[PDB]
RNA sequence: CCUGGUGUCUUGGGUG
């Protein structure tokens, strides 16, 4: 009850996702909004604005709900029948309801780090559900499969002004944990706007039209197609640099390519026009020194923020008018590469037998500090995980350009490379606890082997993939890790909670002082400088 | 009224990733350790091997705001085939007969490398080319 | 509890109106119409109409949000023509249009009848 | 006795973020409590505009007491303070 | 040289070995062997290592007042109930853990 | 429950090639036939008749109340 | 049927929704990035079996450990007139222009679970509270208040704002006036104030 | 210009192709067919006795999509736009539905034959529901055993499916353009050829196939769409494509009239 | 206000016909809330019918 | 389920053993404190009388 | 009937195929086991079916061979919060909370074992169309 | 003619 107790004036609800929102916007039900109230003041400047609030009533959006006096006499609108007969002096306080331009705290559990609880602007909107921005789930760490989030609304006026001057969510860009960006483009934005920075992209005077009109920070002025003949057509680079305002540089060489770009690599962005460089998660992502940084280092946070929303309105619309999709044929190889994958498993478990024959034969290499059987093991372990590797390496070069996984996979917003090398390549070894899997039964691990086998089909080494079929052993030993990577998560979750909060009692009365210094509650100097610079 | 003129033999020309977008490599006949490498397009303007196109690198084409082009005047483009403006975003000034020049148009990149004489000219903030043929 | 009403997507209030005219002082000859109770249906055969006319520089139009039944359409014309005229003219052909497809098709199904 | 000189002050010029927000939100809750606006209101009518409108233009009568952890205080005015 | 168990004291004076590189992994023995300087370098190393061991990257700042919070009094202060809850704060404060 | 109305995605009405559907099962057709003999060439239309469980005449099974 | 859970983002009408040659409207819109990281092909494979057994007009066998394979079934929804891998081309709902890439179309098994936002949503401004401690009370069908834990307020004190936290657990709570003693400092103060 | 060649033509279902058009006045004529077309369904069900095992709201939900015969519903006002009190005869469709099962044996099937016209306004050919042929009994609504009576009264008014899809008359329209690809408007996603791995469509042999040595037409436009539009029995095709153009018609003359009022 | 708590028509409106009981009556706007739907609505006092003893009687009742 | 409790640590008896084949269901486990305790028969499963 | 003591001291086989050695170069199937570690191999038992290792709400679902360990986890766990028929006899019972179906459906991608759990008599959910794209962003 | 009251402790399964 001291230490955490139960407030008032809180709403909690599902979210949902809307990327035709802003930054720091939050969609607030009607319903939630008519329940809470805010107390404003009458003064000579909203008397005339509050008495339309007042004769509206607690039933009408936007109204009133109580009238507070100088003594504390609270009017109930619910029952007081003679509304048309109440007059407002300078002084009383009225209870409105939650309208537009209300920064309001919103919060979600857990709250690890200081990013958890920002203030947003409240939108009304239909419906029951959260309409959050779909570029704060990264610092929320939430989803929309059923996440409830909490909403929080101020009761005075100078709390409004600190979560507009501190808490903004423009204010929580870059954050101190690793001097980087946490909020940046992902999911199917990134997806399109990795296919919209594309060399062979080339769009129509119609369709440029109407994305130029989707940037809310349009100067008016419609920029000049590459190609003027015999068709004007534009790229999708000059209208992704469109929204990125003027005055922006910024250069980054990938793999030491030179200023030709023959694989389309780099990135050069000159004036806020990008002259070369696909777009993906090296670029508009969350990692430090990209577009994000620099602009939020140059301009400004309410820049920054405008920034986001244009690049993921021009990319939904672009994709809404383009299209992406995913196929079980974008998982399947051709005839040519299962053979070479098939050779290359068969040449591990030759090259497993083998060992096996010569540390039986004692003609195996003692590893320092492992004994034989411990070297025996990592040894095949090691040789398993290199034929996994140069499988899906071999399955992820067969792919071709067009294929949908391998566009997710380079845009980085979903997907990576084991990813891809256990839908189609091969799924790999199972590990349990550090180790292959243990010998359960009388020397073996299941009934249908013999005992003292040591062969990988027989220690959990799931050979085919998720498309192929995975027989009952290995489904058996799949759902063994899978049951030991969940326990143990859940175990190590709460271990992690229990450290953090130890930490957090043990450092929660440091405050750097007006002379440098670094001191706690008693006066003991900490360090006499924070951070030592 | 134009800034650089020339006549470029396609050399090779590589499709790359993309099945629309085109390398082309040319060096000019008339002169020299001058190549161009140019990336253009390939349902707008097929090229091949060994063809002869007049490159024209000018700063205007009048003999801010886009427009359509009105069916009654007249510009540089009417005498051409393959238009296309972008903005120069290097100036090598390497050692006398060895200068680069690199262009963008809006993704699409080409590099010219010529001498002083023929590219002292060339120092623009934009620059509209014009292959014919 | 908080679903809006169905009906309300083609129901006009009566204090709020059906098509909206704002001036754009930043470039010369610039309307913004807002059409209210509406979809893409009637919005992008404007559009392509206006797109399709010479004297037209620039048209677009775009949905704020499809919770709501409105949009915003931006036309700007040239010095000599006015963009009212010129959208006033495009629904008049679009209206003869259909006139002439619905008089040929009521010939075609006399005929197939 | 605790009060520094105005000669001898060694704390900073700059007004930080919380200095900042608590005196935008000391000047909301003085205006919303009908008080002598010391600039014009023009369309603005919200009391936290017309709080960044004056510290913008450097009118808000009020003075920072900085407080050192040794029980010393240094009194800033508003007006001296450079915003940036 | 990576030998299993921690002795430094006697490792050290062993000839032939730089008696002015060697590094413990253990904490305590080097706040007993070298002094709380060396053991906030160590602390703040190990500190780094395990963060850095997942790709995971944070501030010298966050790391620094760490390790300082804990070598302010002298000796290694824990992070349970003997070391925060023995010091010379409010009865309140203490009693909230 | 009962055979629906209308088609869940198109909406073409179904909910009279019930019986027909059934009598046209009695006399051999396979399912595939007796789909396609009702005009129902779209899969959407036919997924309404296929996998549609009849639960209305296990609940007729028990007394009525009044 | 395969862990793929999700919540209702917006709902289009039937001239919204997009459709195919045929006319046939998707009755759902999933994402494709939850395909690659959870690595669902089985939700793939049930979806192309339901197509084929709508199109010809029998319930596949999905019995696991079996002789059943995909080129076996992708031979026989080609051999029905539609694509080998299920794709088809699909319109845009809004201006009726084609679309670049084709999209995955095709029935596939749902569930309504119990979690709703009807059961889910709550919000109070000023309802009843307790008699021992005389905070809100907890639970949906009491008219409670969200709890303000330990993180709530180490995150508060993070961003620095210390008068939301203070007015957050004073006025927005379960604030009391007390009297106290200027020499024995203890709360044994007997007051009257209809008499001073 | 705009020409009609019609392919097949009957009584519920229309396929033909539009030439000399526009894709978005395809499209909006397409939405307007799909959604903008008032017909007339059943809006309120008042229920005096149910003794079925089945729910008053699932009856409810089941008469609200029987499909009504609305040949004569442009006549026909609104219900909101009626200046009249509560319902009467120019405005609203009152059908009665009576049915009750004697017999210790046996499970009596209530179809929509049952519904029987009350009053409306004549002598408007609306409220009757649609029917196949004279024999046919219907659509199934409920099963009714041993002493389980059932008495509705439907109240139908005009409405259009923008408000609810028990209003649209049409069920699937298909509609597509260019079976060979000529505007390359979409990229093939194939693993060997893509001519052979994608089928063809219905309309291949209606336009001829590209040549292998065509260039390239960058000015080429989509000028034939294949369409066909059926219907759910309450309104005919031709009707129903009337009615579409009439009020696409009748938006463009607001709009035209609105116009010219703002100033 | 003899009102409260009786079933009331609707002539006039959008929902016009429809089931509903007064749960708030204040002044003028009407609290009814309707039986079709789940919600409660506020009505203006010219578009609601009271019933009576015979048939649905209007303001004179 | 295993009458243990949530007190504890590791996953002794938590993780899913070898000898569970053709017994219980390797997939079948509730999420939370109780993952890994409470299991479900097969469908082949019986208990000695 | 053998225990988990007897099955430590006998040979199973997964499949009947399996008893005897046969005679393939399929790349659309699964590869099975080599199995070259002892020469000659007797089998004592047979499995009935391999299927059959999965409990109640494993069995519902479709292909479980080709998914993750995790997935199949939460579908189990979510299959008993599933809205449907739960009882014939719904109206004569009064229970605390019921949830009840509109219009049940089987799934087309049905397994043998459903014909033992009557689901394909008594479904908890509905066949949709569903289509995978990336439409207005409304589905991220 | 204002003012206004339904609760403390557990057991089992789920949500993020
Ligand atoms: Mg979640
Ligand atoms: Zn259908
Ligand atoms: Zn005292
Ligand atoms: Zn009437």
């Amino acid at each position: 009850n001291l230490m955490g107790k139960r407030v008032d004036f809180s709403a909690r609800t599902v979210i949902s996702g809307d990327p035709n929102l802003e930054l720091d916007q939050v969609g607030v039900p009607i319903s939630i909004a008519k329940t809470l109230s805010y107390p404003e003041t009458v003064t000579q400047y909203n008397i005339h604005r509050l008495t339309e609030y007042v004769r509206n009533g607690p039933n009408e959006h936007p109204g009133a709900k109580y009238v507070i006096r100088d003594n504390g006499d609270r009017i109930d609108l619910r029952y007081h029948k003679r509304a048309g007969d109440i007059v407002l002096q300078y002084g009383w306080k009225v209870e409105r309801h939650l309208m537009d331009d209300d920064p309001v705290l919103f919060n979600r559990q857990p709250s690890l780090h200081k990013m958890s609880m920002m203030a947003h602007r409240v939108k009304v909107m239909p419906y029951s559900t959260f309409r959050l921005n779909l570029s704060v789930t990264s610092p929320y760490n939430a989803d929309f499969d059923g996440d409830e989030m909490n909403l929080h609304v101020p009761q005075s006026e100078e709390t409004r002004a600190e979560l507009s001057q501190l808490c903004a969510v423009p204010l929580q860009i870059v954050s101190p944990q690793s001097n980087k960006p946490v909020m940046g483009i992902v999911q199917d934005t990134l997806c399109g706007v990795r296919k919209m920075t594309l060399r062979d992209t080339f769009i129509e005077y119609e369709q440029v039209m109407n994305m130029l009109f989707w940037v809310p920070s349009w100067d008016g002025v419609v920029p000049q197609p590459a190609i003027l003949k015999p068709k004007p057509l534009w790229t999708g680079k000059q209208l992704l640099s469109i929204a990125i305002p003027s005055g922006i540089h910024l250069q980054r060489t990938d793999g030491g390519n030179s200023l030709l770009s023959p694989k389309d690599n780099g990135m050069l962005i000159v004036d806020g026009k990008v002259m070369f460089g696909v777009v993906d998660k090296k670029t508009v992502g969350s990692g430090g020194g990209g577009l994000i940084h620099t602009v939020m280092r140059e301009k400004g946070p309410k820049i920054c923020a405008e920034l986001f929303g244009n690049i993921q309105k021009v990319v939904n619309y672009w994709l809404l008018h383009n299209g992406f999709s995913i196929g079980i044929g974008d998982a399947i190889a051709d005839a040519s590469t299962m053979k070479e994958i098939t050779h290359a498993i068969s040449s591990a478990k030759e090259q497993v037998q083998e060992i096996i024959y010569k540390a039986q034969h004692n003609e195996l290499e003692l590893k320092p500090g492992m004994t034989l059987r411990e070297s025996f093991e990592g040894e095949v372990s090691r040789t398993l995980n290199d034929a996994r590797d140069s499988a899906g390496r071999s399955a992820e070069m067969n792919l071709k350009d067009l294929n949908n996984v391998k566009q997710m996979v380079s845009a980085g917003s979903k997907g990576s490379f084991i990813n891809i090398a256990q839908m189609s390549a091969c799924v790999g070894q199972q590990m349990v606890e550090g180790k292959r899997i243990a010998f359960g039964f009388a020397d073996r691990s299941l009934p249908h082997f013999t005992k003292d086998d040591f062969s990988p089909e027989s220690k959990g080494f799931v050979e085919n993939s998720y498309l192929r079929g995975l027989t009952p052993q290995e489904f058996f030993f799949h759902a063994m890790a899978g049951r030991e990577g969940l326990i143990d998560t859940a175990v190590k979750t709460a271990e992690t909670g229990y450290i953090q909060r130890r930490l957090v009692k043990a450092l929660e009365d440091i405050m750097v002082h007006y002379d440098g210094t670094t001191r706690n509650s008693l006066g003991d100097i900490i360090q006499f400088l924070y951070g030592e610079d | 009224s134009a800034l650089f003129d020339d006549i470029f033999t396609v050399q090779t020309v590589d499709n790359g990733r993309y099945n629309k977008v085109s390398r082309i490599i040319g060096i000019s006949t008339t002169n020299s350790a001058i190549k161009l490498t140019l990336d253009i397009n390939n349902e707008m303007f097929p090229v091949s091997q060994d063809d002869s196109l007049t490159v024209t690198l000018a700063n205007s084409l009048s003999l801010k705001s886009w427009r359509p082009p009105k069916p009654t005047d007249k510009s540089l483009a009417d005498d051409y085939d393959y238009v296309m403006f972008g903005t120069v975003y290097k100036f090598e000034e390497g050692d006398e007969d060895k200068i680069k020049v690199y262009v963008s148009f809006g993704g699409l990149l080409m590099c010219l490398e010529g001498g002083y004489k023929s590219l002292a000219s060339l120092k623009q903030d934009n620059l509209y080319i014009l292959i014919r043929r | 509890m908080n679903a809006p009403d169905r009906f309300e997507l083609f129901i006009l209030p009566d204090d709020v109106p059906k098509l909206k005219i704002t001036p754009d002082s930043r470039v010369p000859n610039c309307i913004i119409i807002k059409f209210e109770r509406e979809d893409h249906t009637l919005a992008n055969l404007l559009r392509e109409e206006l797109a399709l006319y010479p004297d037209v520089t620039f048209v677009a139009y775009k949905v704020e949000h499809p919770l709501f039944a409105n949009f915003v359409m931006r036309l700007q014309t040239e010095e000599g023509t006015r963009p009212k005229q010129a959208l006033e003219r495009a629904c008049a052909s679009i209206i003869n249009k259909l006139k002439t497809l619905d008089h040929k098709f009521n010939e075609e199904w006399n005929i197939k009848n | 006795e605790l009060a520094i000189l105005k000669e001898e002050r060694t704390t900073t010029p700059y007004l930080t973020k919380y200095e900042r927000a608590r005196i935008l939100g000391t000047r909301a809750l003085q205006i919303s409590m009908n008080a002598p606006v010391l600039v014009d209101i023009e369309g603005e009518t919200d009391p936290l505009q017309i709080a960044m409108k004056e510290l913008s233009q450097r009118k808000i009568p009020l003075v920072i007491r900085r407080y050192l952890p040794d029980g010393s205080y240094e009194d800033w005015g508003c007006d001296e303070l450079i915003v940036d | 040289l990576e030998t299993d168990g921690i002795n430094l004291a006697e490792v050290m004076a062993v000839p032939g070995v730089d008696s002015s590189r060697t590094y413990s992994n253990s904490f305590v023995e080097i706040l007993s062997v070298l002094g709380i300087e060396a053991t906030r370098s160590s602390l703040y190393k190990e500190i780094l290592n395990v963060i850095a061991f997942d790709g995971s990257y944070v501030n010298y700042r966050h790391m620094a007042l760490l390790v300082d919070v804990m070598t302010s009094r002298g000796y290694l202060m824990a992070i349970t109930r003997h070391g925060i809850n023995r010091a010379d704060t409010g009865a309140l404060m203490r009693c909230s853990f | 429950m009962i055979i629906p109305v209308r088609c869940f995605s198109c909406g073409k009405v179904v909910g009279d090639k019930w019986d027909a559907y059934l009598r046209l099962l009695e006399e051999g057709k396979q399912e595939g036939d007796a789909l396609d003999e009702l005009k129902l060439k779209r899969y959407c239309c036919r997924r309404m008749v296929l996998t549609h469980v009849d639960l209305i005449e296990k609940f007729l099974r028990y007394n009525p109340l009044e | 049927r395969h862990g793929q859970k999700g919540t209702i983002g917006v709902t289009y009408r039937h001239e919204d929704m997009p459709f195919s040659a045929e006319g046939i409207v998707p009755d759902l819109i999933i994402n494709p990035h939850a395909i690659p990281s959870r690595m669902t092909v089985a939700h793939l494979i049930e979806c192309l079996l339901s197509k084929v057994g709508s199109i010809r007009g029998y319930e596949g066998d999905a019995t696991p450990f079996t002789d059943l394979t995909v080129d076996a079934v992708s031979n026989l929804l080609r051999d029905n007139g539609y694509q080998s891998r299920g794709f088809e081309v699909m319109y845009n709902g809004h201006t009726g222009k084609k679309l670049m890439a084709q999209v995955f179309f095709g029935p596939t098994y749902y569930q309504r679970l119990r979690h709703m936002v009807d059961d889910k949503i709550h919000a109070r401004a000023r309802g009843p509270v307790q008699v021992l401690t005389r905070q809100p009370v907890e639970g949906r069908s009491r008219d409670g208040g969200l709890r303000f834990g330990e993180m709530e307020r180490d995150c508060m004190i993070a961003h620095g704002a210390a008068g939301f936290l203070k007015e957050r657990l004073m006025e927005a709570s379960d604030a009391f006036r007390v009297h106290v003693c200027g020499i024995c400092g203890l709360m044994s103060v007997i007051a009257n104030l209809k008499k001073n | 210009e705009p020409k009609v060649n019609i392919i097949n033509a009957q009584d519920d279902e229309v396929e033909l192709m539009l030439s000399d058009v526009n894709l978005s006045l395809a499209n909006s004529l397409r939405r307007t067919m799909l959604a903008e077309v008032p017909t007339l369904a059943i809006d309120l069900v008042e229920i005096k006795m149910n003794t079925s095992v089945l729910a008053d709201e699932f009856i409810s939900h089941r008469l609200g999509l029987i499909p009504l015969v609305s040949e004569d519903v442009e006549e026909m006002k609104y219900s909101r736009d009626c200046t009249c009190e509560d319902y009467c005869d120019e405005c609203s469709v009152v059908l009665e539905l009576s049915a009750r099962h004697e017999g210790e044996e046996g499970t009596t099937d209530v179809y929509s034959s049952s519904l029987i016209k009350v009053s409306g306004p004549g002598n408007l050919n609306v409220g009757e529901p649609v029917r196949r042929d004279d024999y046919d009994q219907g659509i199934l609504l409920c099963k009714l055993r041993n002493h389980q009576e059932l008495n509705i009264r439907c109240i139908a008014k005009k409405g259009i499916a923008k408000e609810h899809a028990k209003w649209s008359p049409c069920s699937a329209i298909a509609f597509e353009y260019d079976p060979h690809n000529k505007l390359k408007h979409t990229d093939f996603w194939f693993e060997v050829d893509a001519k052979k791995e994608w089928p063809d469509s219905k309309y291949a042999t209606w336009e001829e196939p590209p040549k292998p040595g065509e260039v390239f037409d960058y000015k080429a436009k989509p000028n034939r769409f294949y369409m066909t539009v059926e219907t759910t029995g309450s309104l005919k095709a031709n009707q129903v494509f009337s009615r579409g153009i009439k009020t696409l018609q009748e938006k463009l003359a607001n709009v035209l009239f609105e116009l010219e009022n703002s100033r | 206000d003899p009102t409260l708590n009786k079933t009331v028509k609707i002539r006039q409106g959008g929902y016009k016909g429809k089931i509903g009981i007064v749960k708030e009556a204040n002044g003028d706007r009407f609290r009814v809330e309707l039986h079709n739907p789940n919600k409660t609505i506020p009505i203006p006092c010219s578009f609601l019918l009271i019933e009576s003893t015979h048939g649905w009687v209007p303001y004179e009742d | 389920n295993t009458p243990i409790g949530r007190d504890g640590k590791l996953a002794k008896p938590r993780q899913l053993h070898n000898t569970h084949w053709g017994l219980v269901c390797p997939a079948e486990t509730p999420e939370g404190q109780a993952c890994g305790l409470v299991k479900n028969l097969s469908l082949l499963s019986g208990i000695s009388i | 009937y053998v225990d988990g003591e007897e099955e430590e001291t006998i040979m199973i086989a997964m499949t009947p195929e399996d008893l005897q050695t046969r005679s393939l170069n399929d790349t659309a199937k699964r590869i099975k086991p080599e199995m070259s570690t002892s020469s000659h191999h007797t089998f004592t038992h047979c499995e009935i079916h391999p299927s059959m290792i999965l409990g109640v709400a494993a069995s519902i679902i479709p292909f479980p061979d080709h998914n993750q360990s995790p997935r199949n986890t939460y579908q189990s766990a979510m299959g008993k919060q599933a809205m449907g028929v739960f009882l014939t006899n719904y109206n004569v019972r009064m229970d605390t909370m019921a949830n009840i179906l509109y219009y049940p459906q089987k799934p087309l991608a049905k397994t043998q074992a459903m014909e033992y759990l009557k689901f394909r008599e008594l479904p908890a959910g509905q066949n949709a169309i569903v289509a995978i794209a990336c439409y207005s962003g409304y589905n991220q």
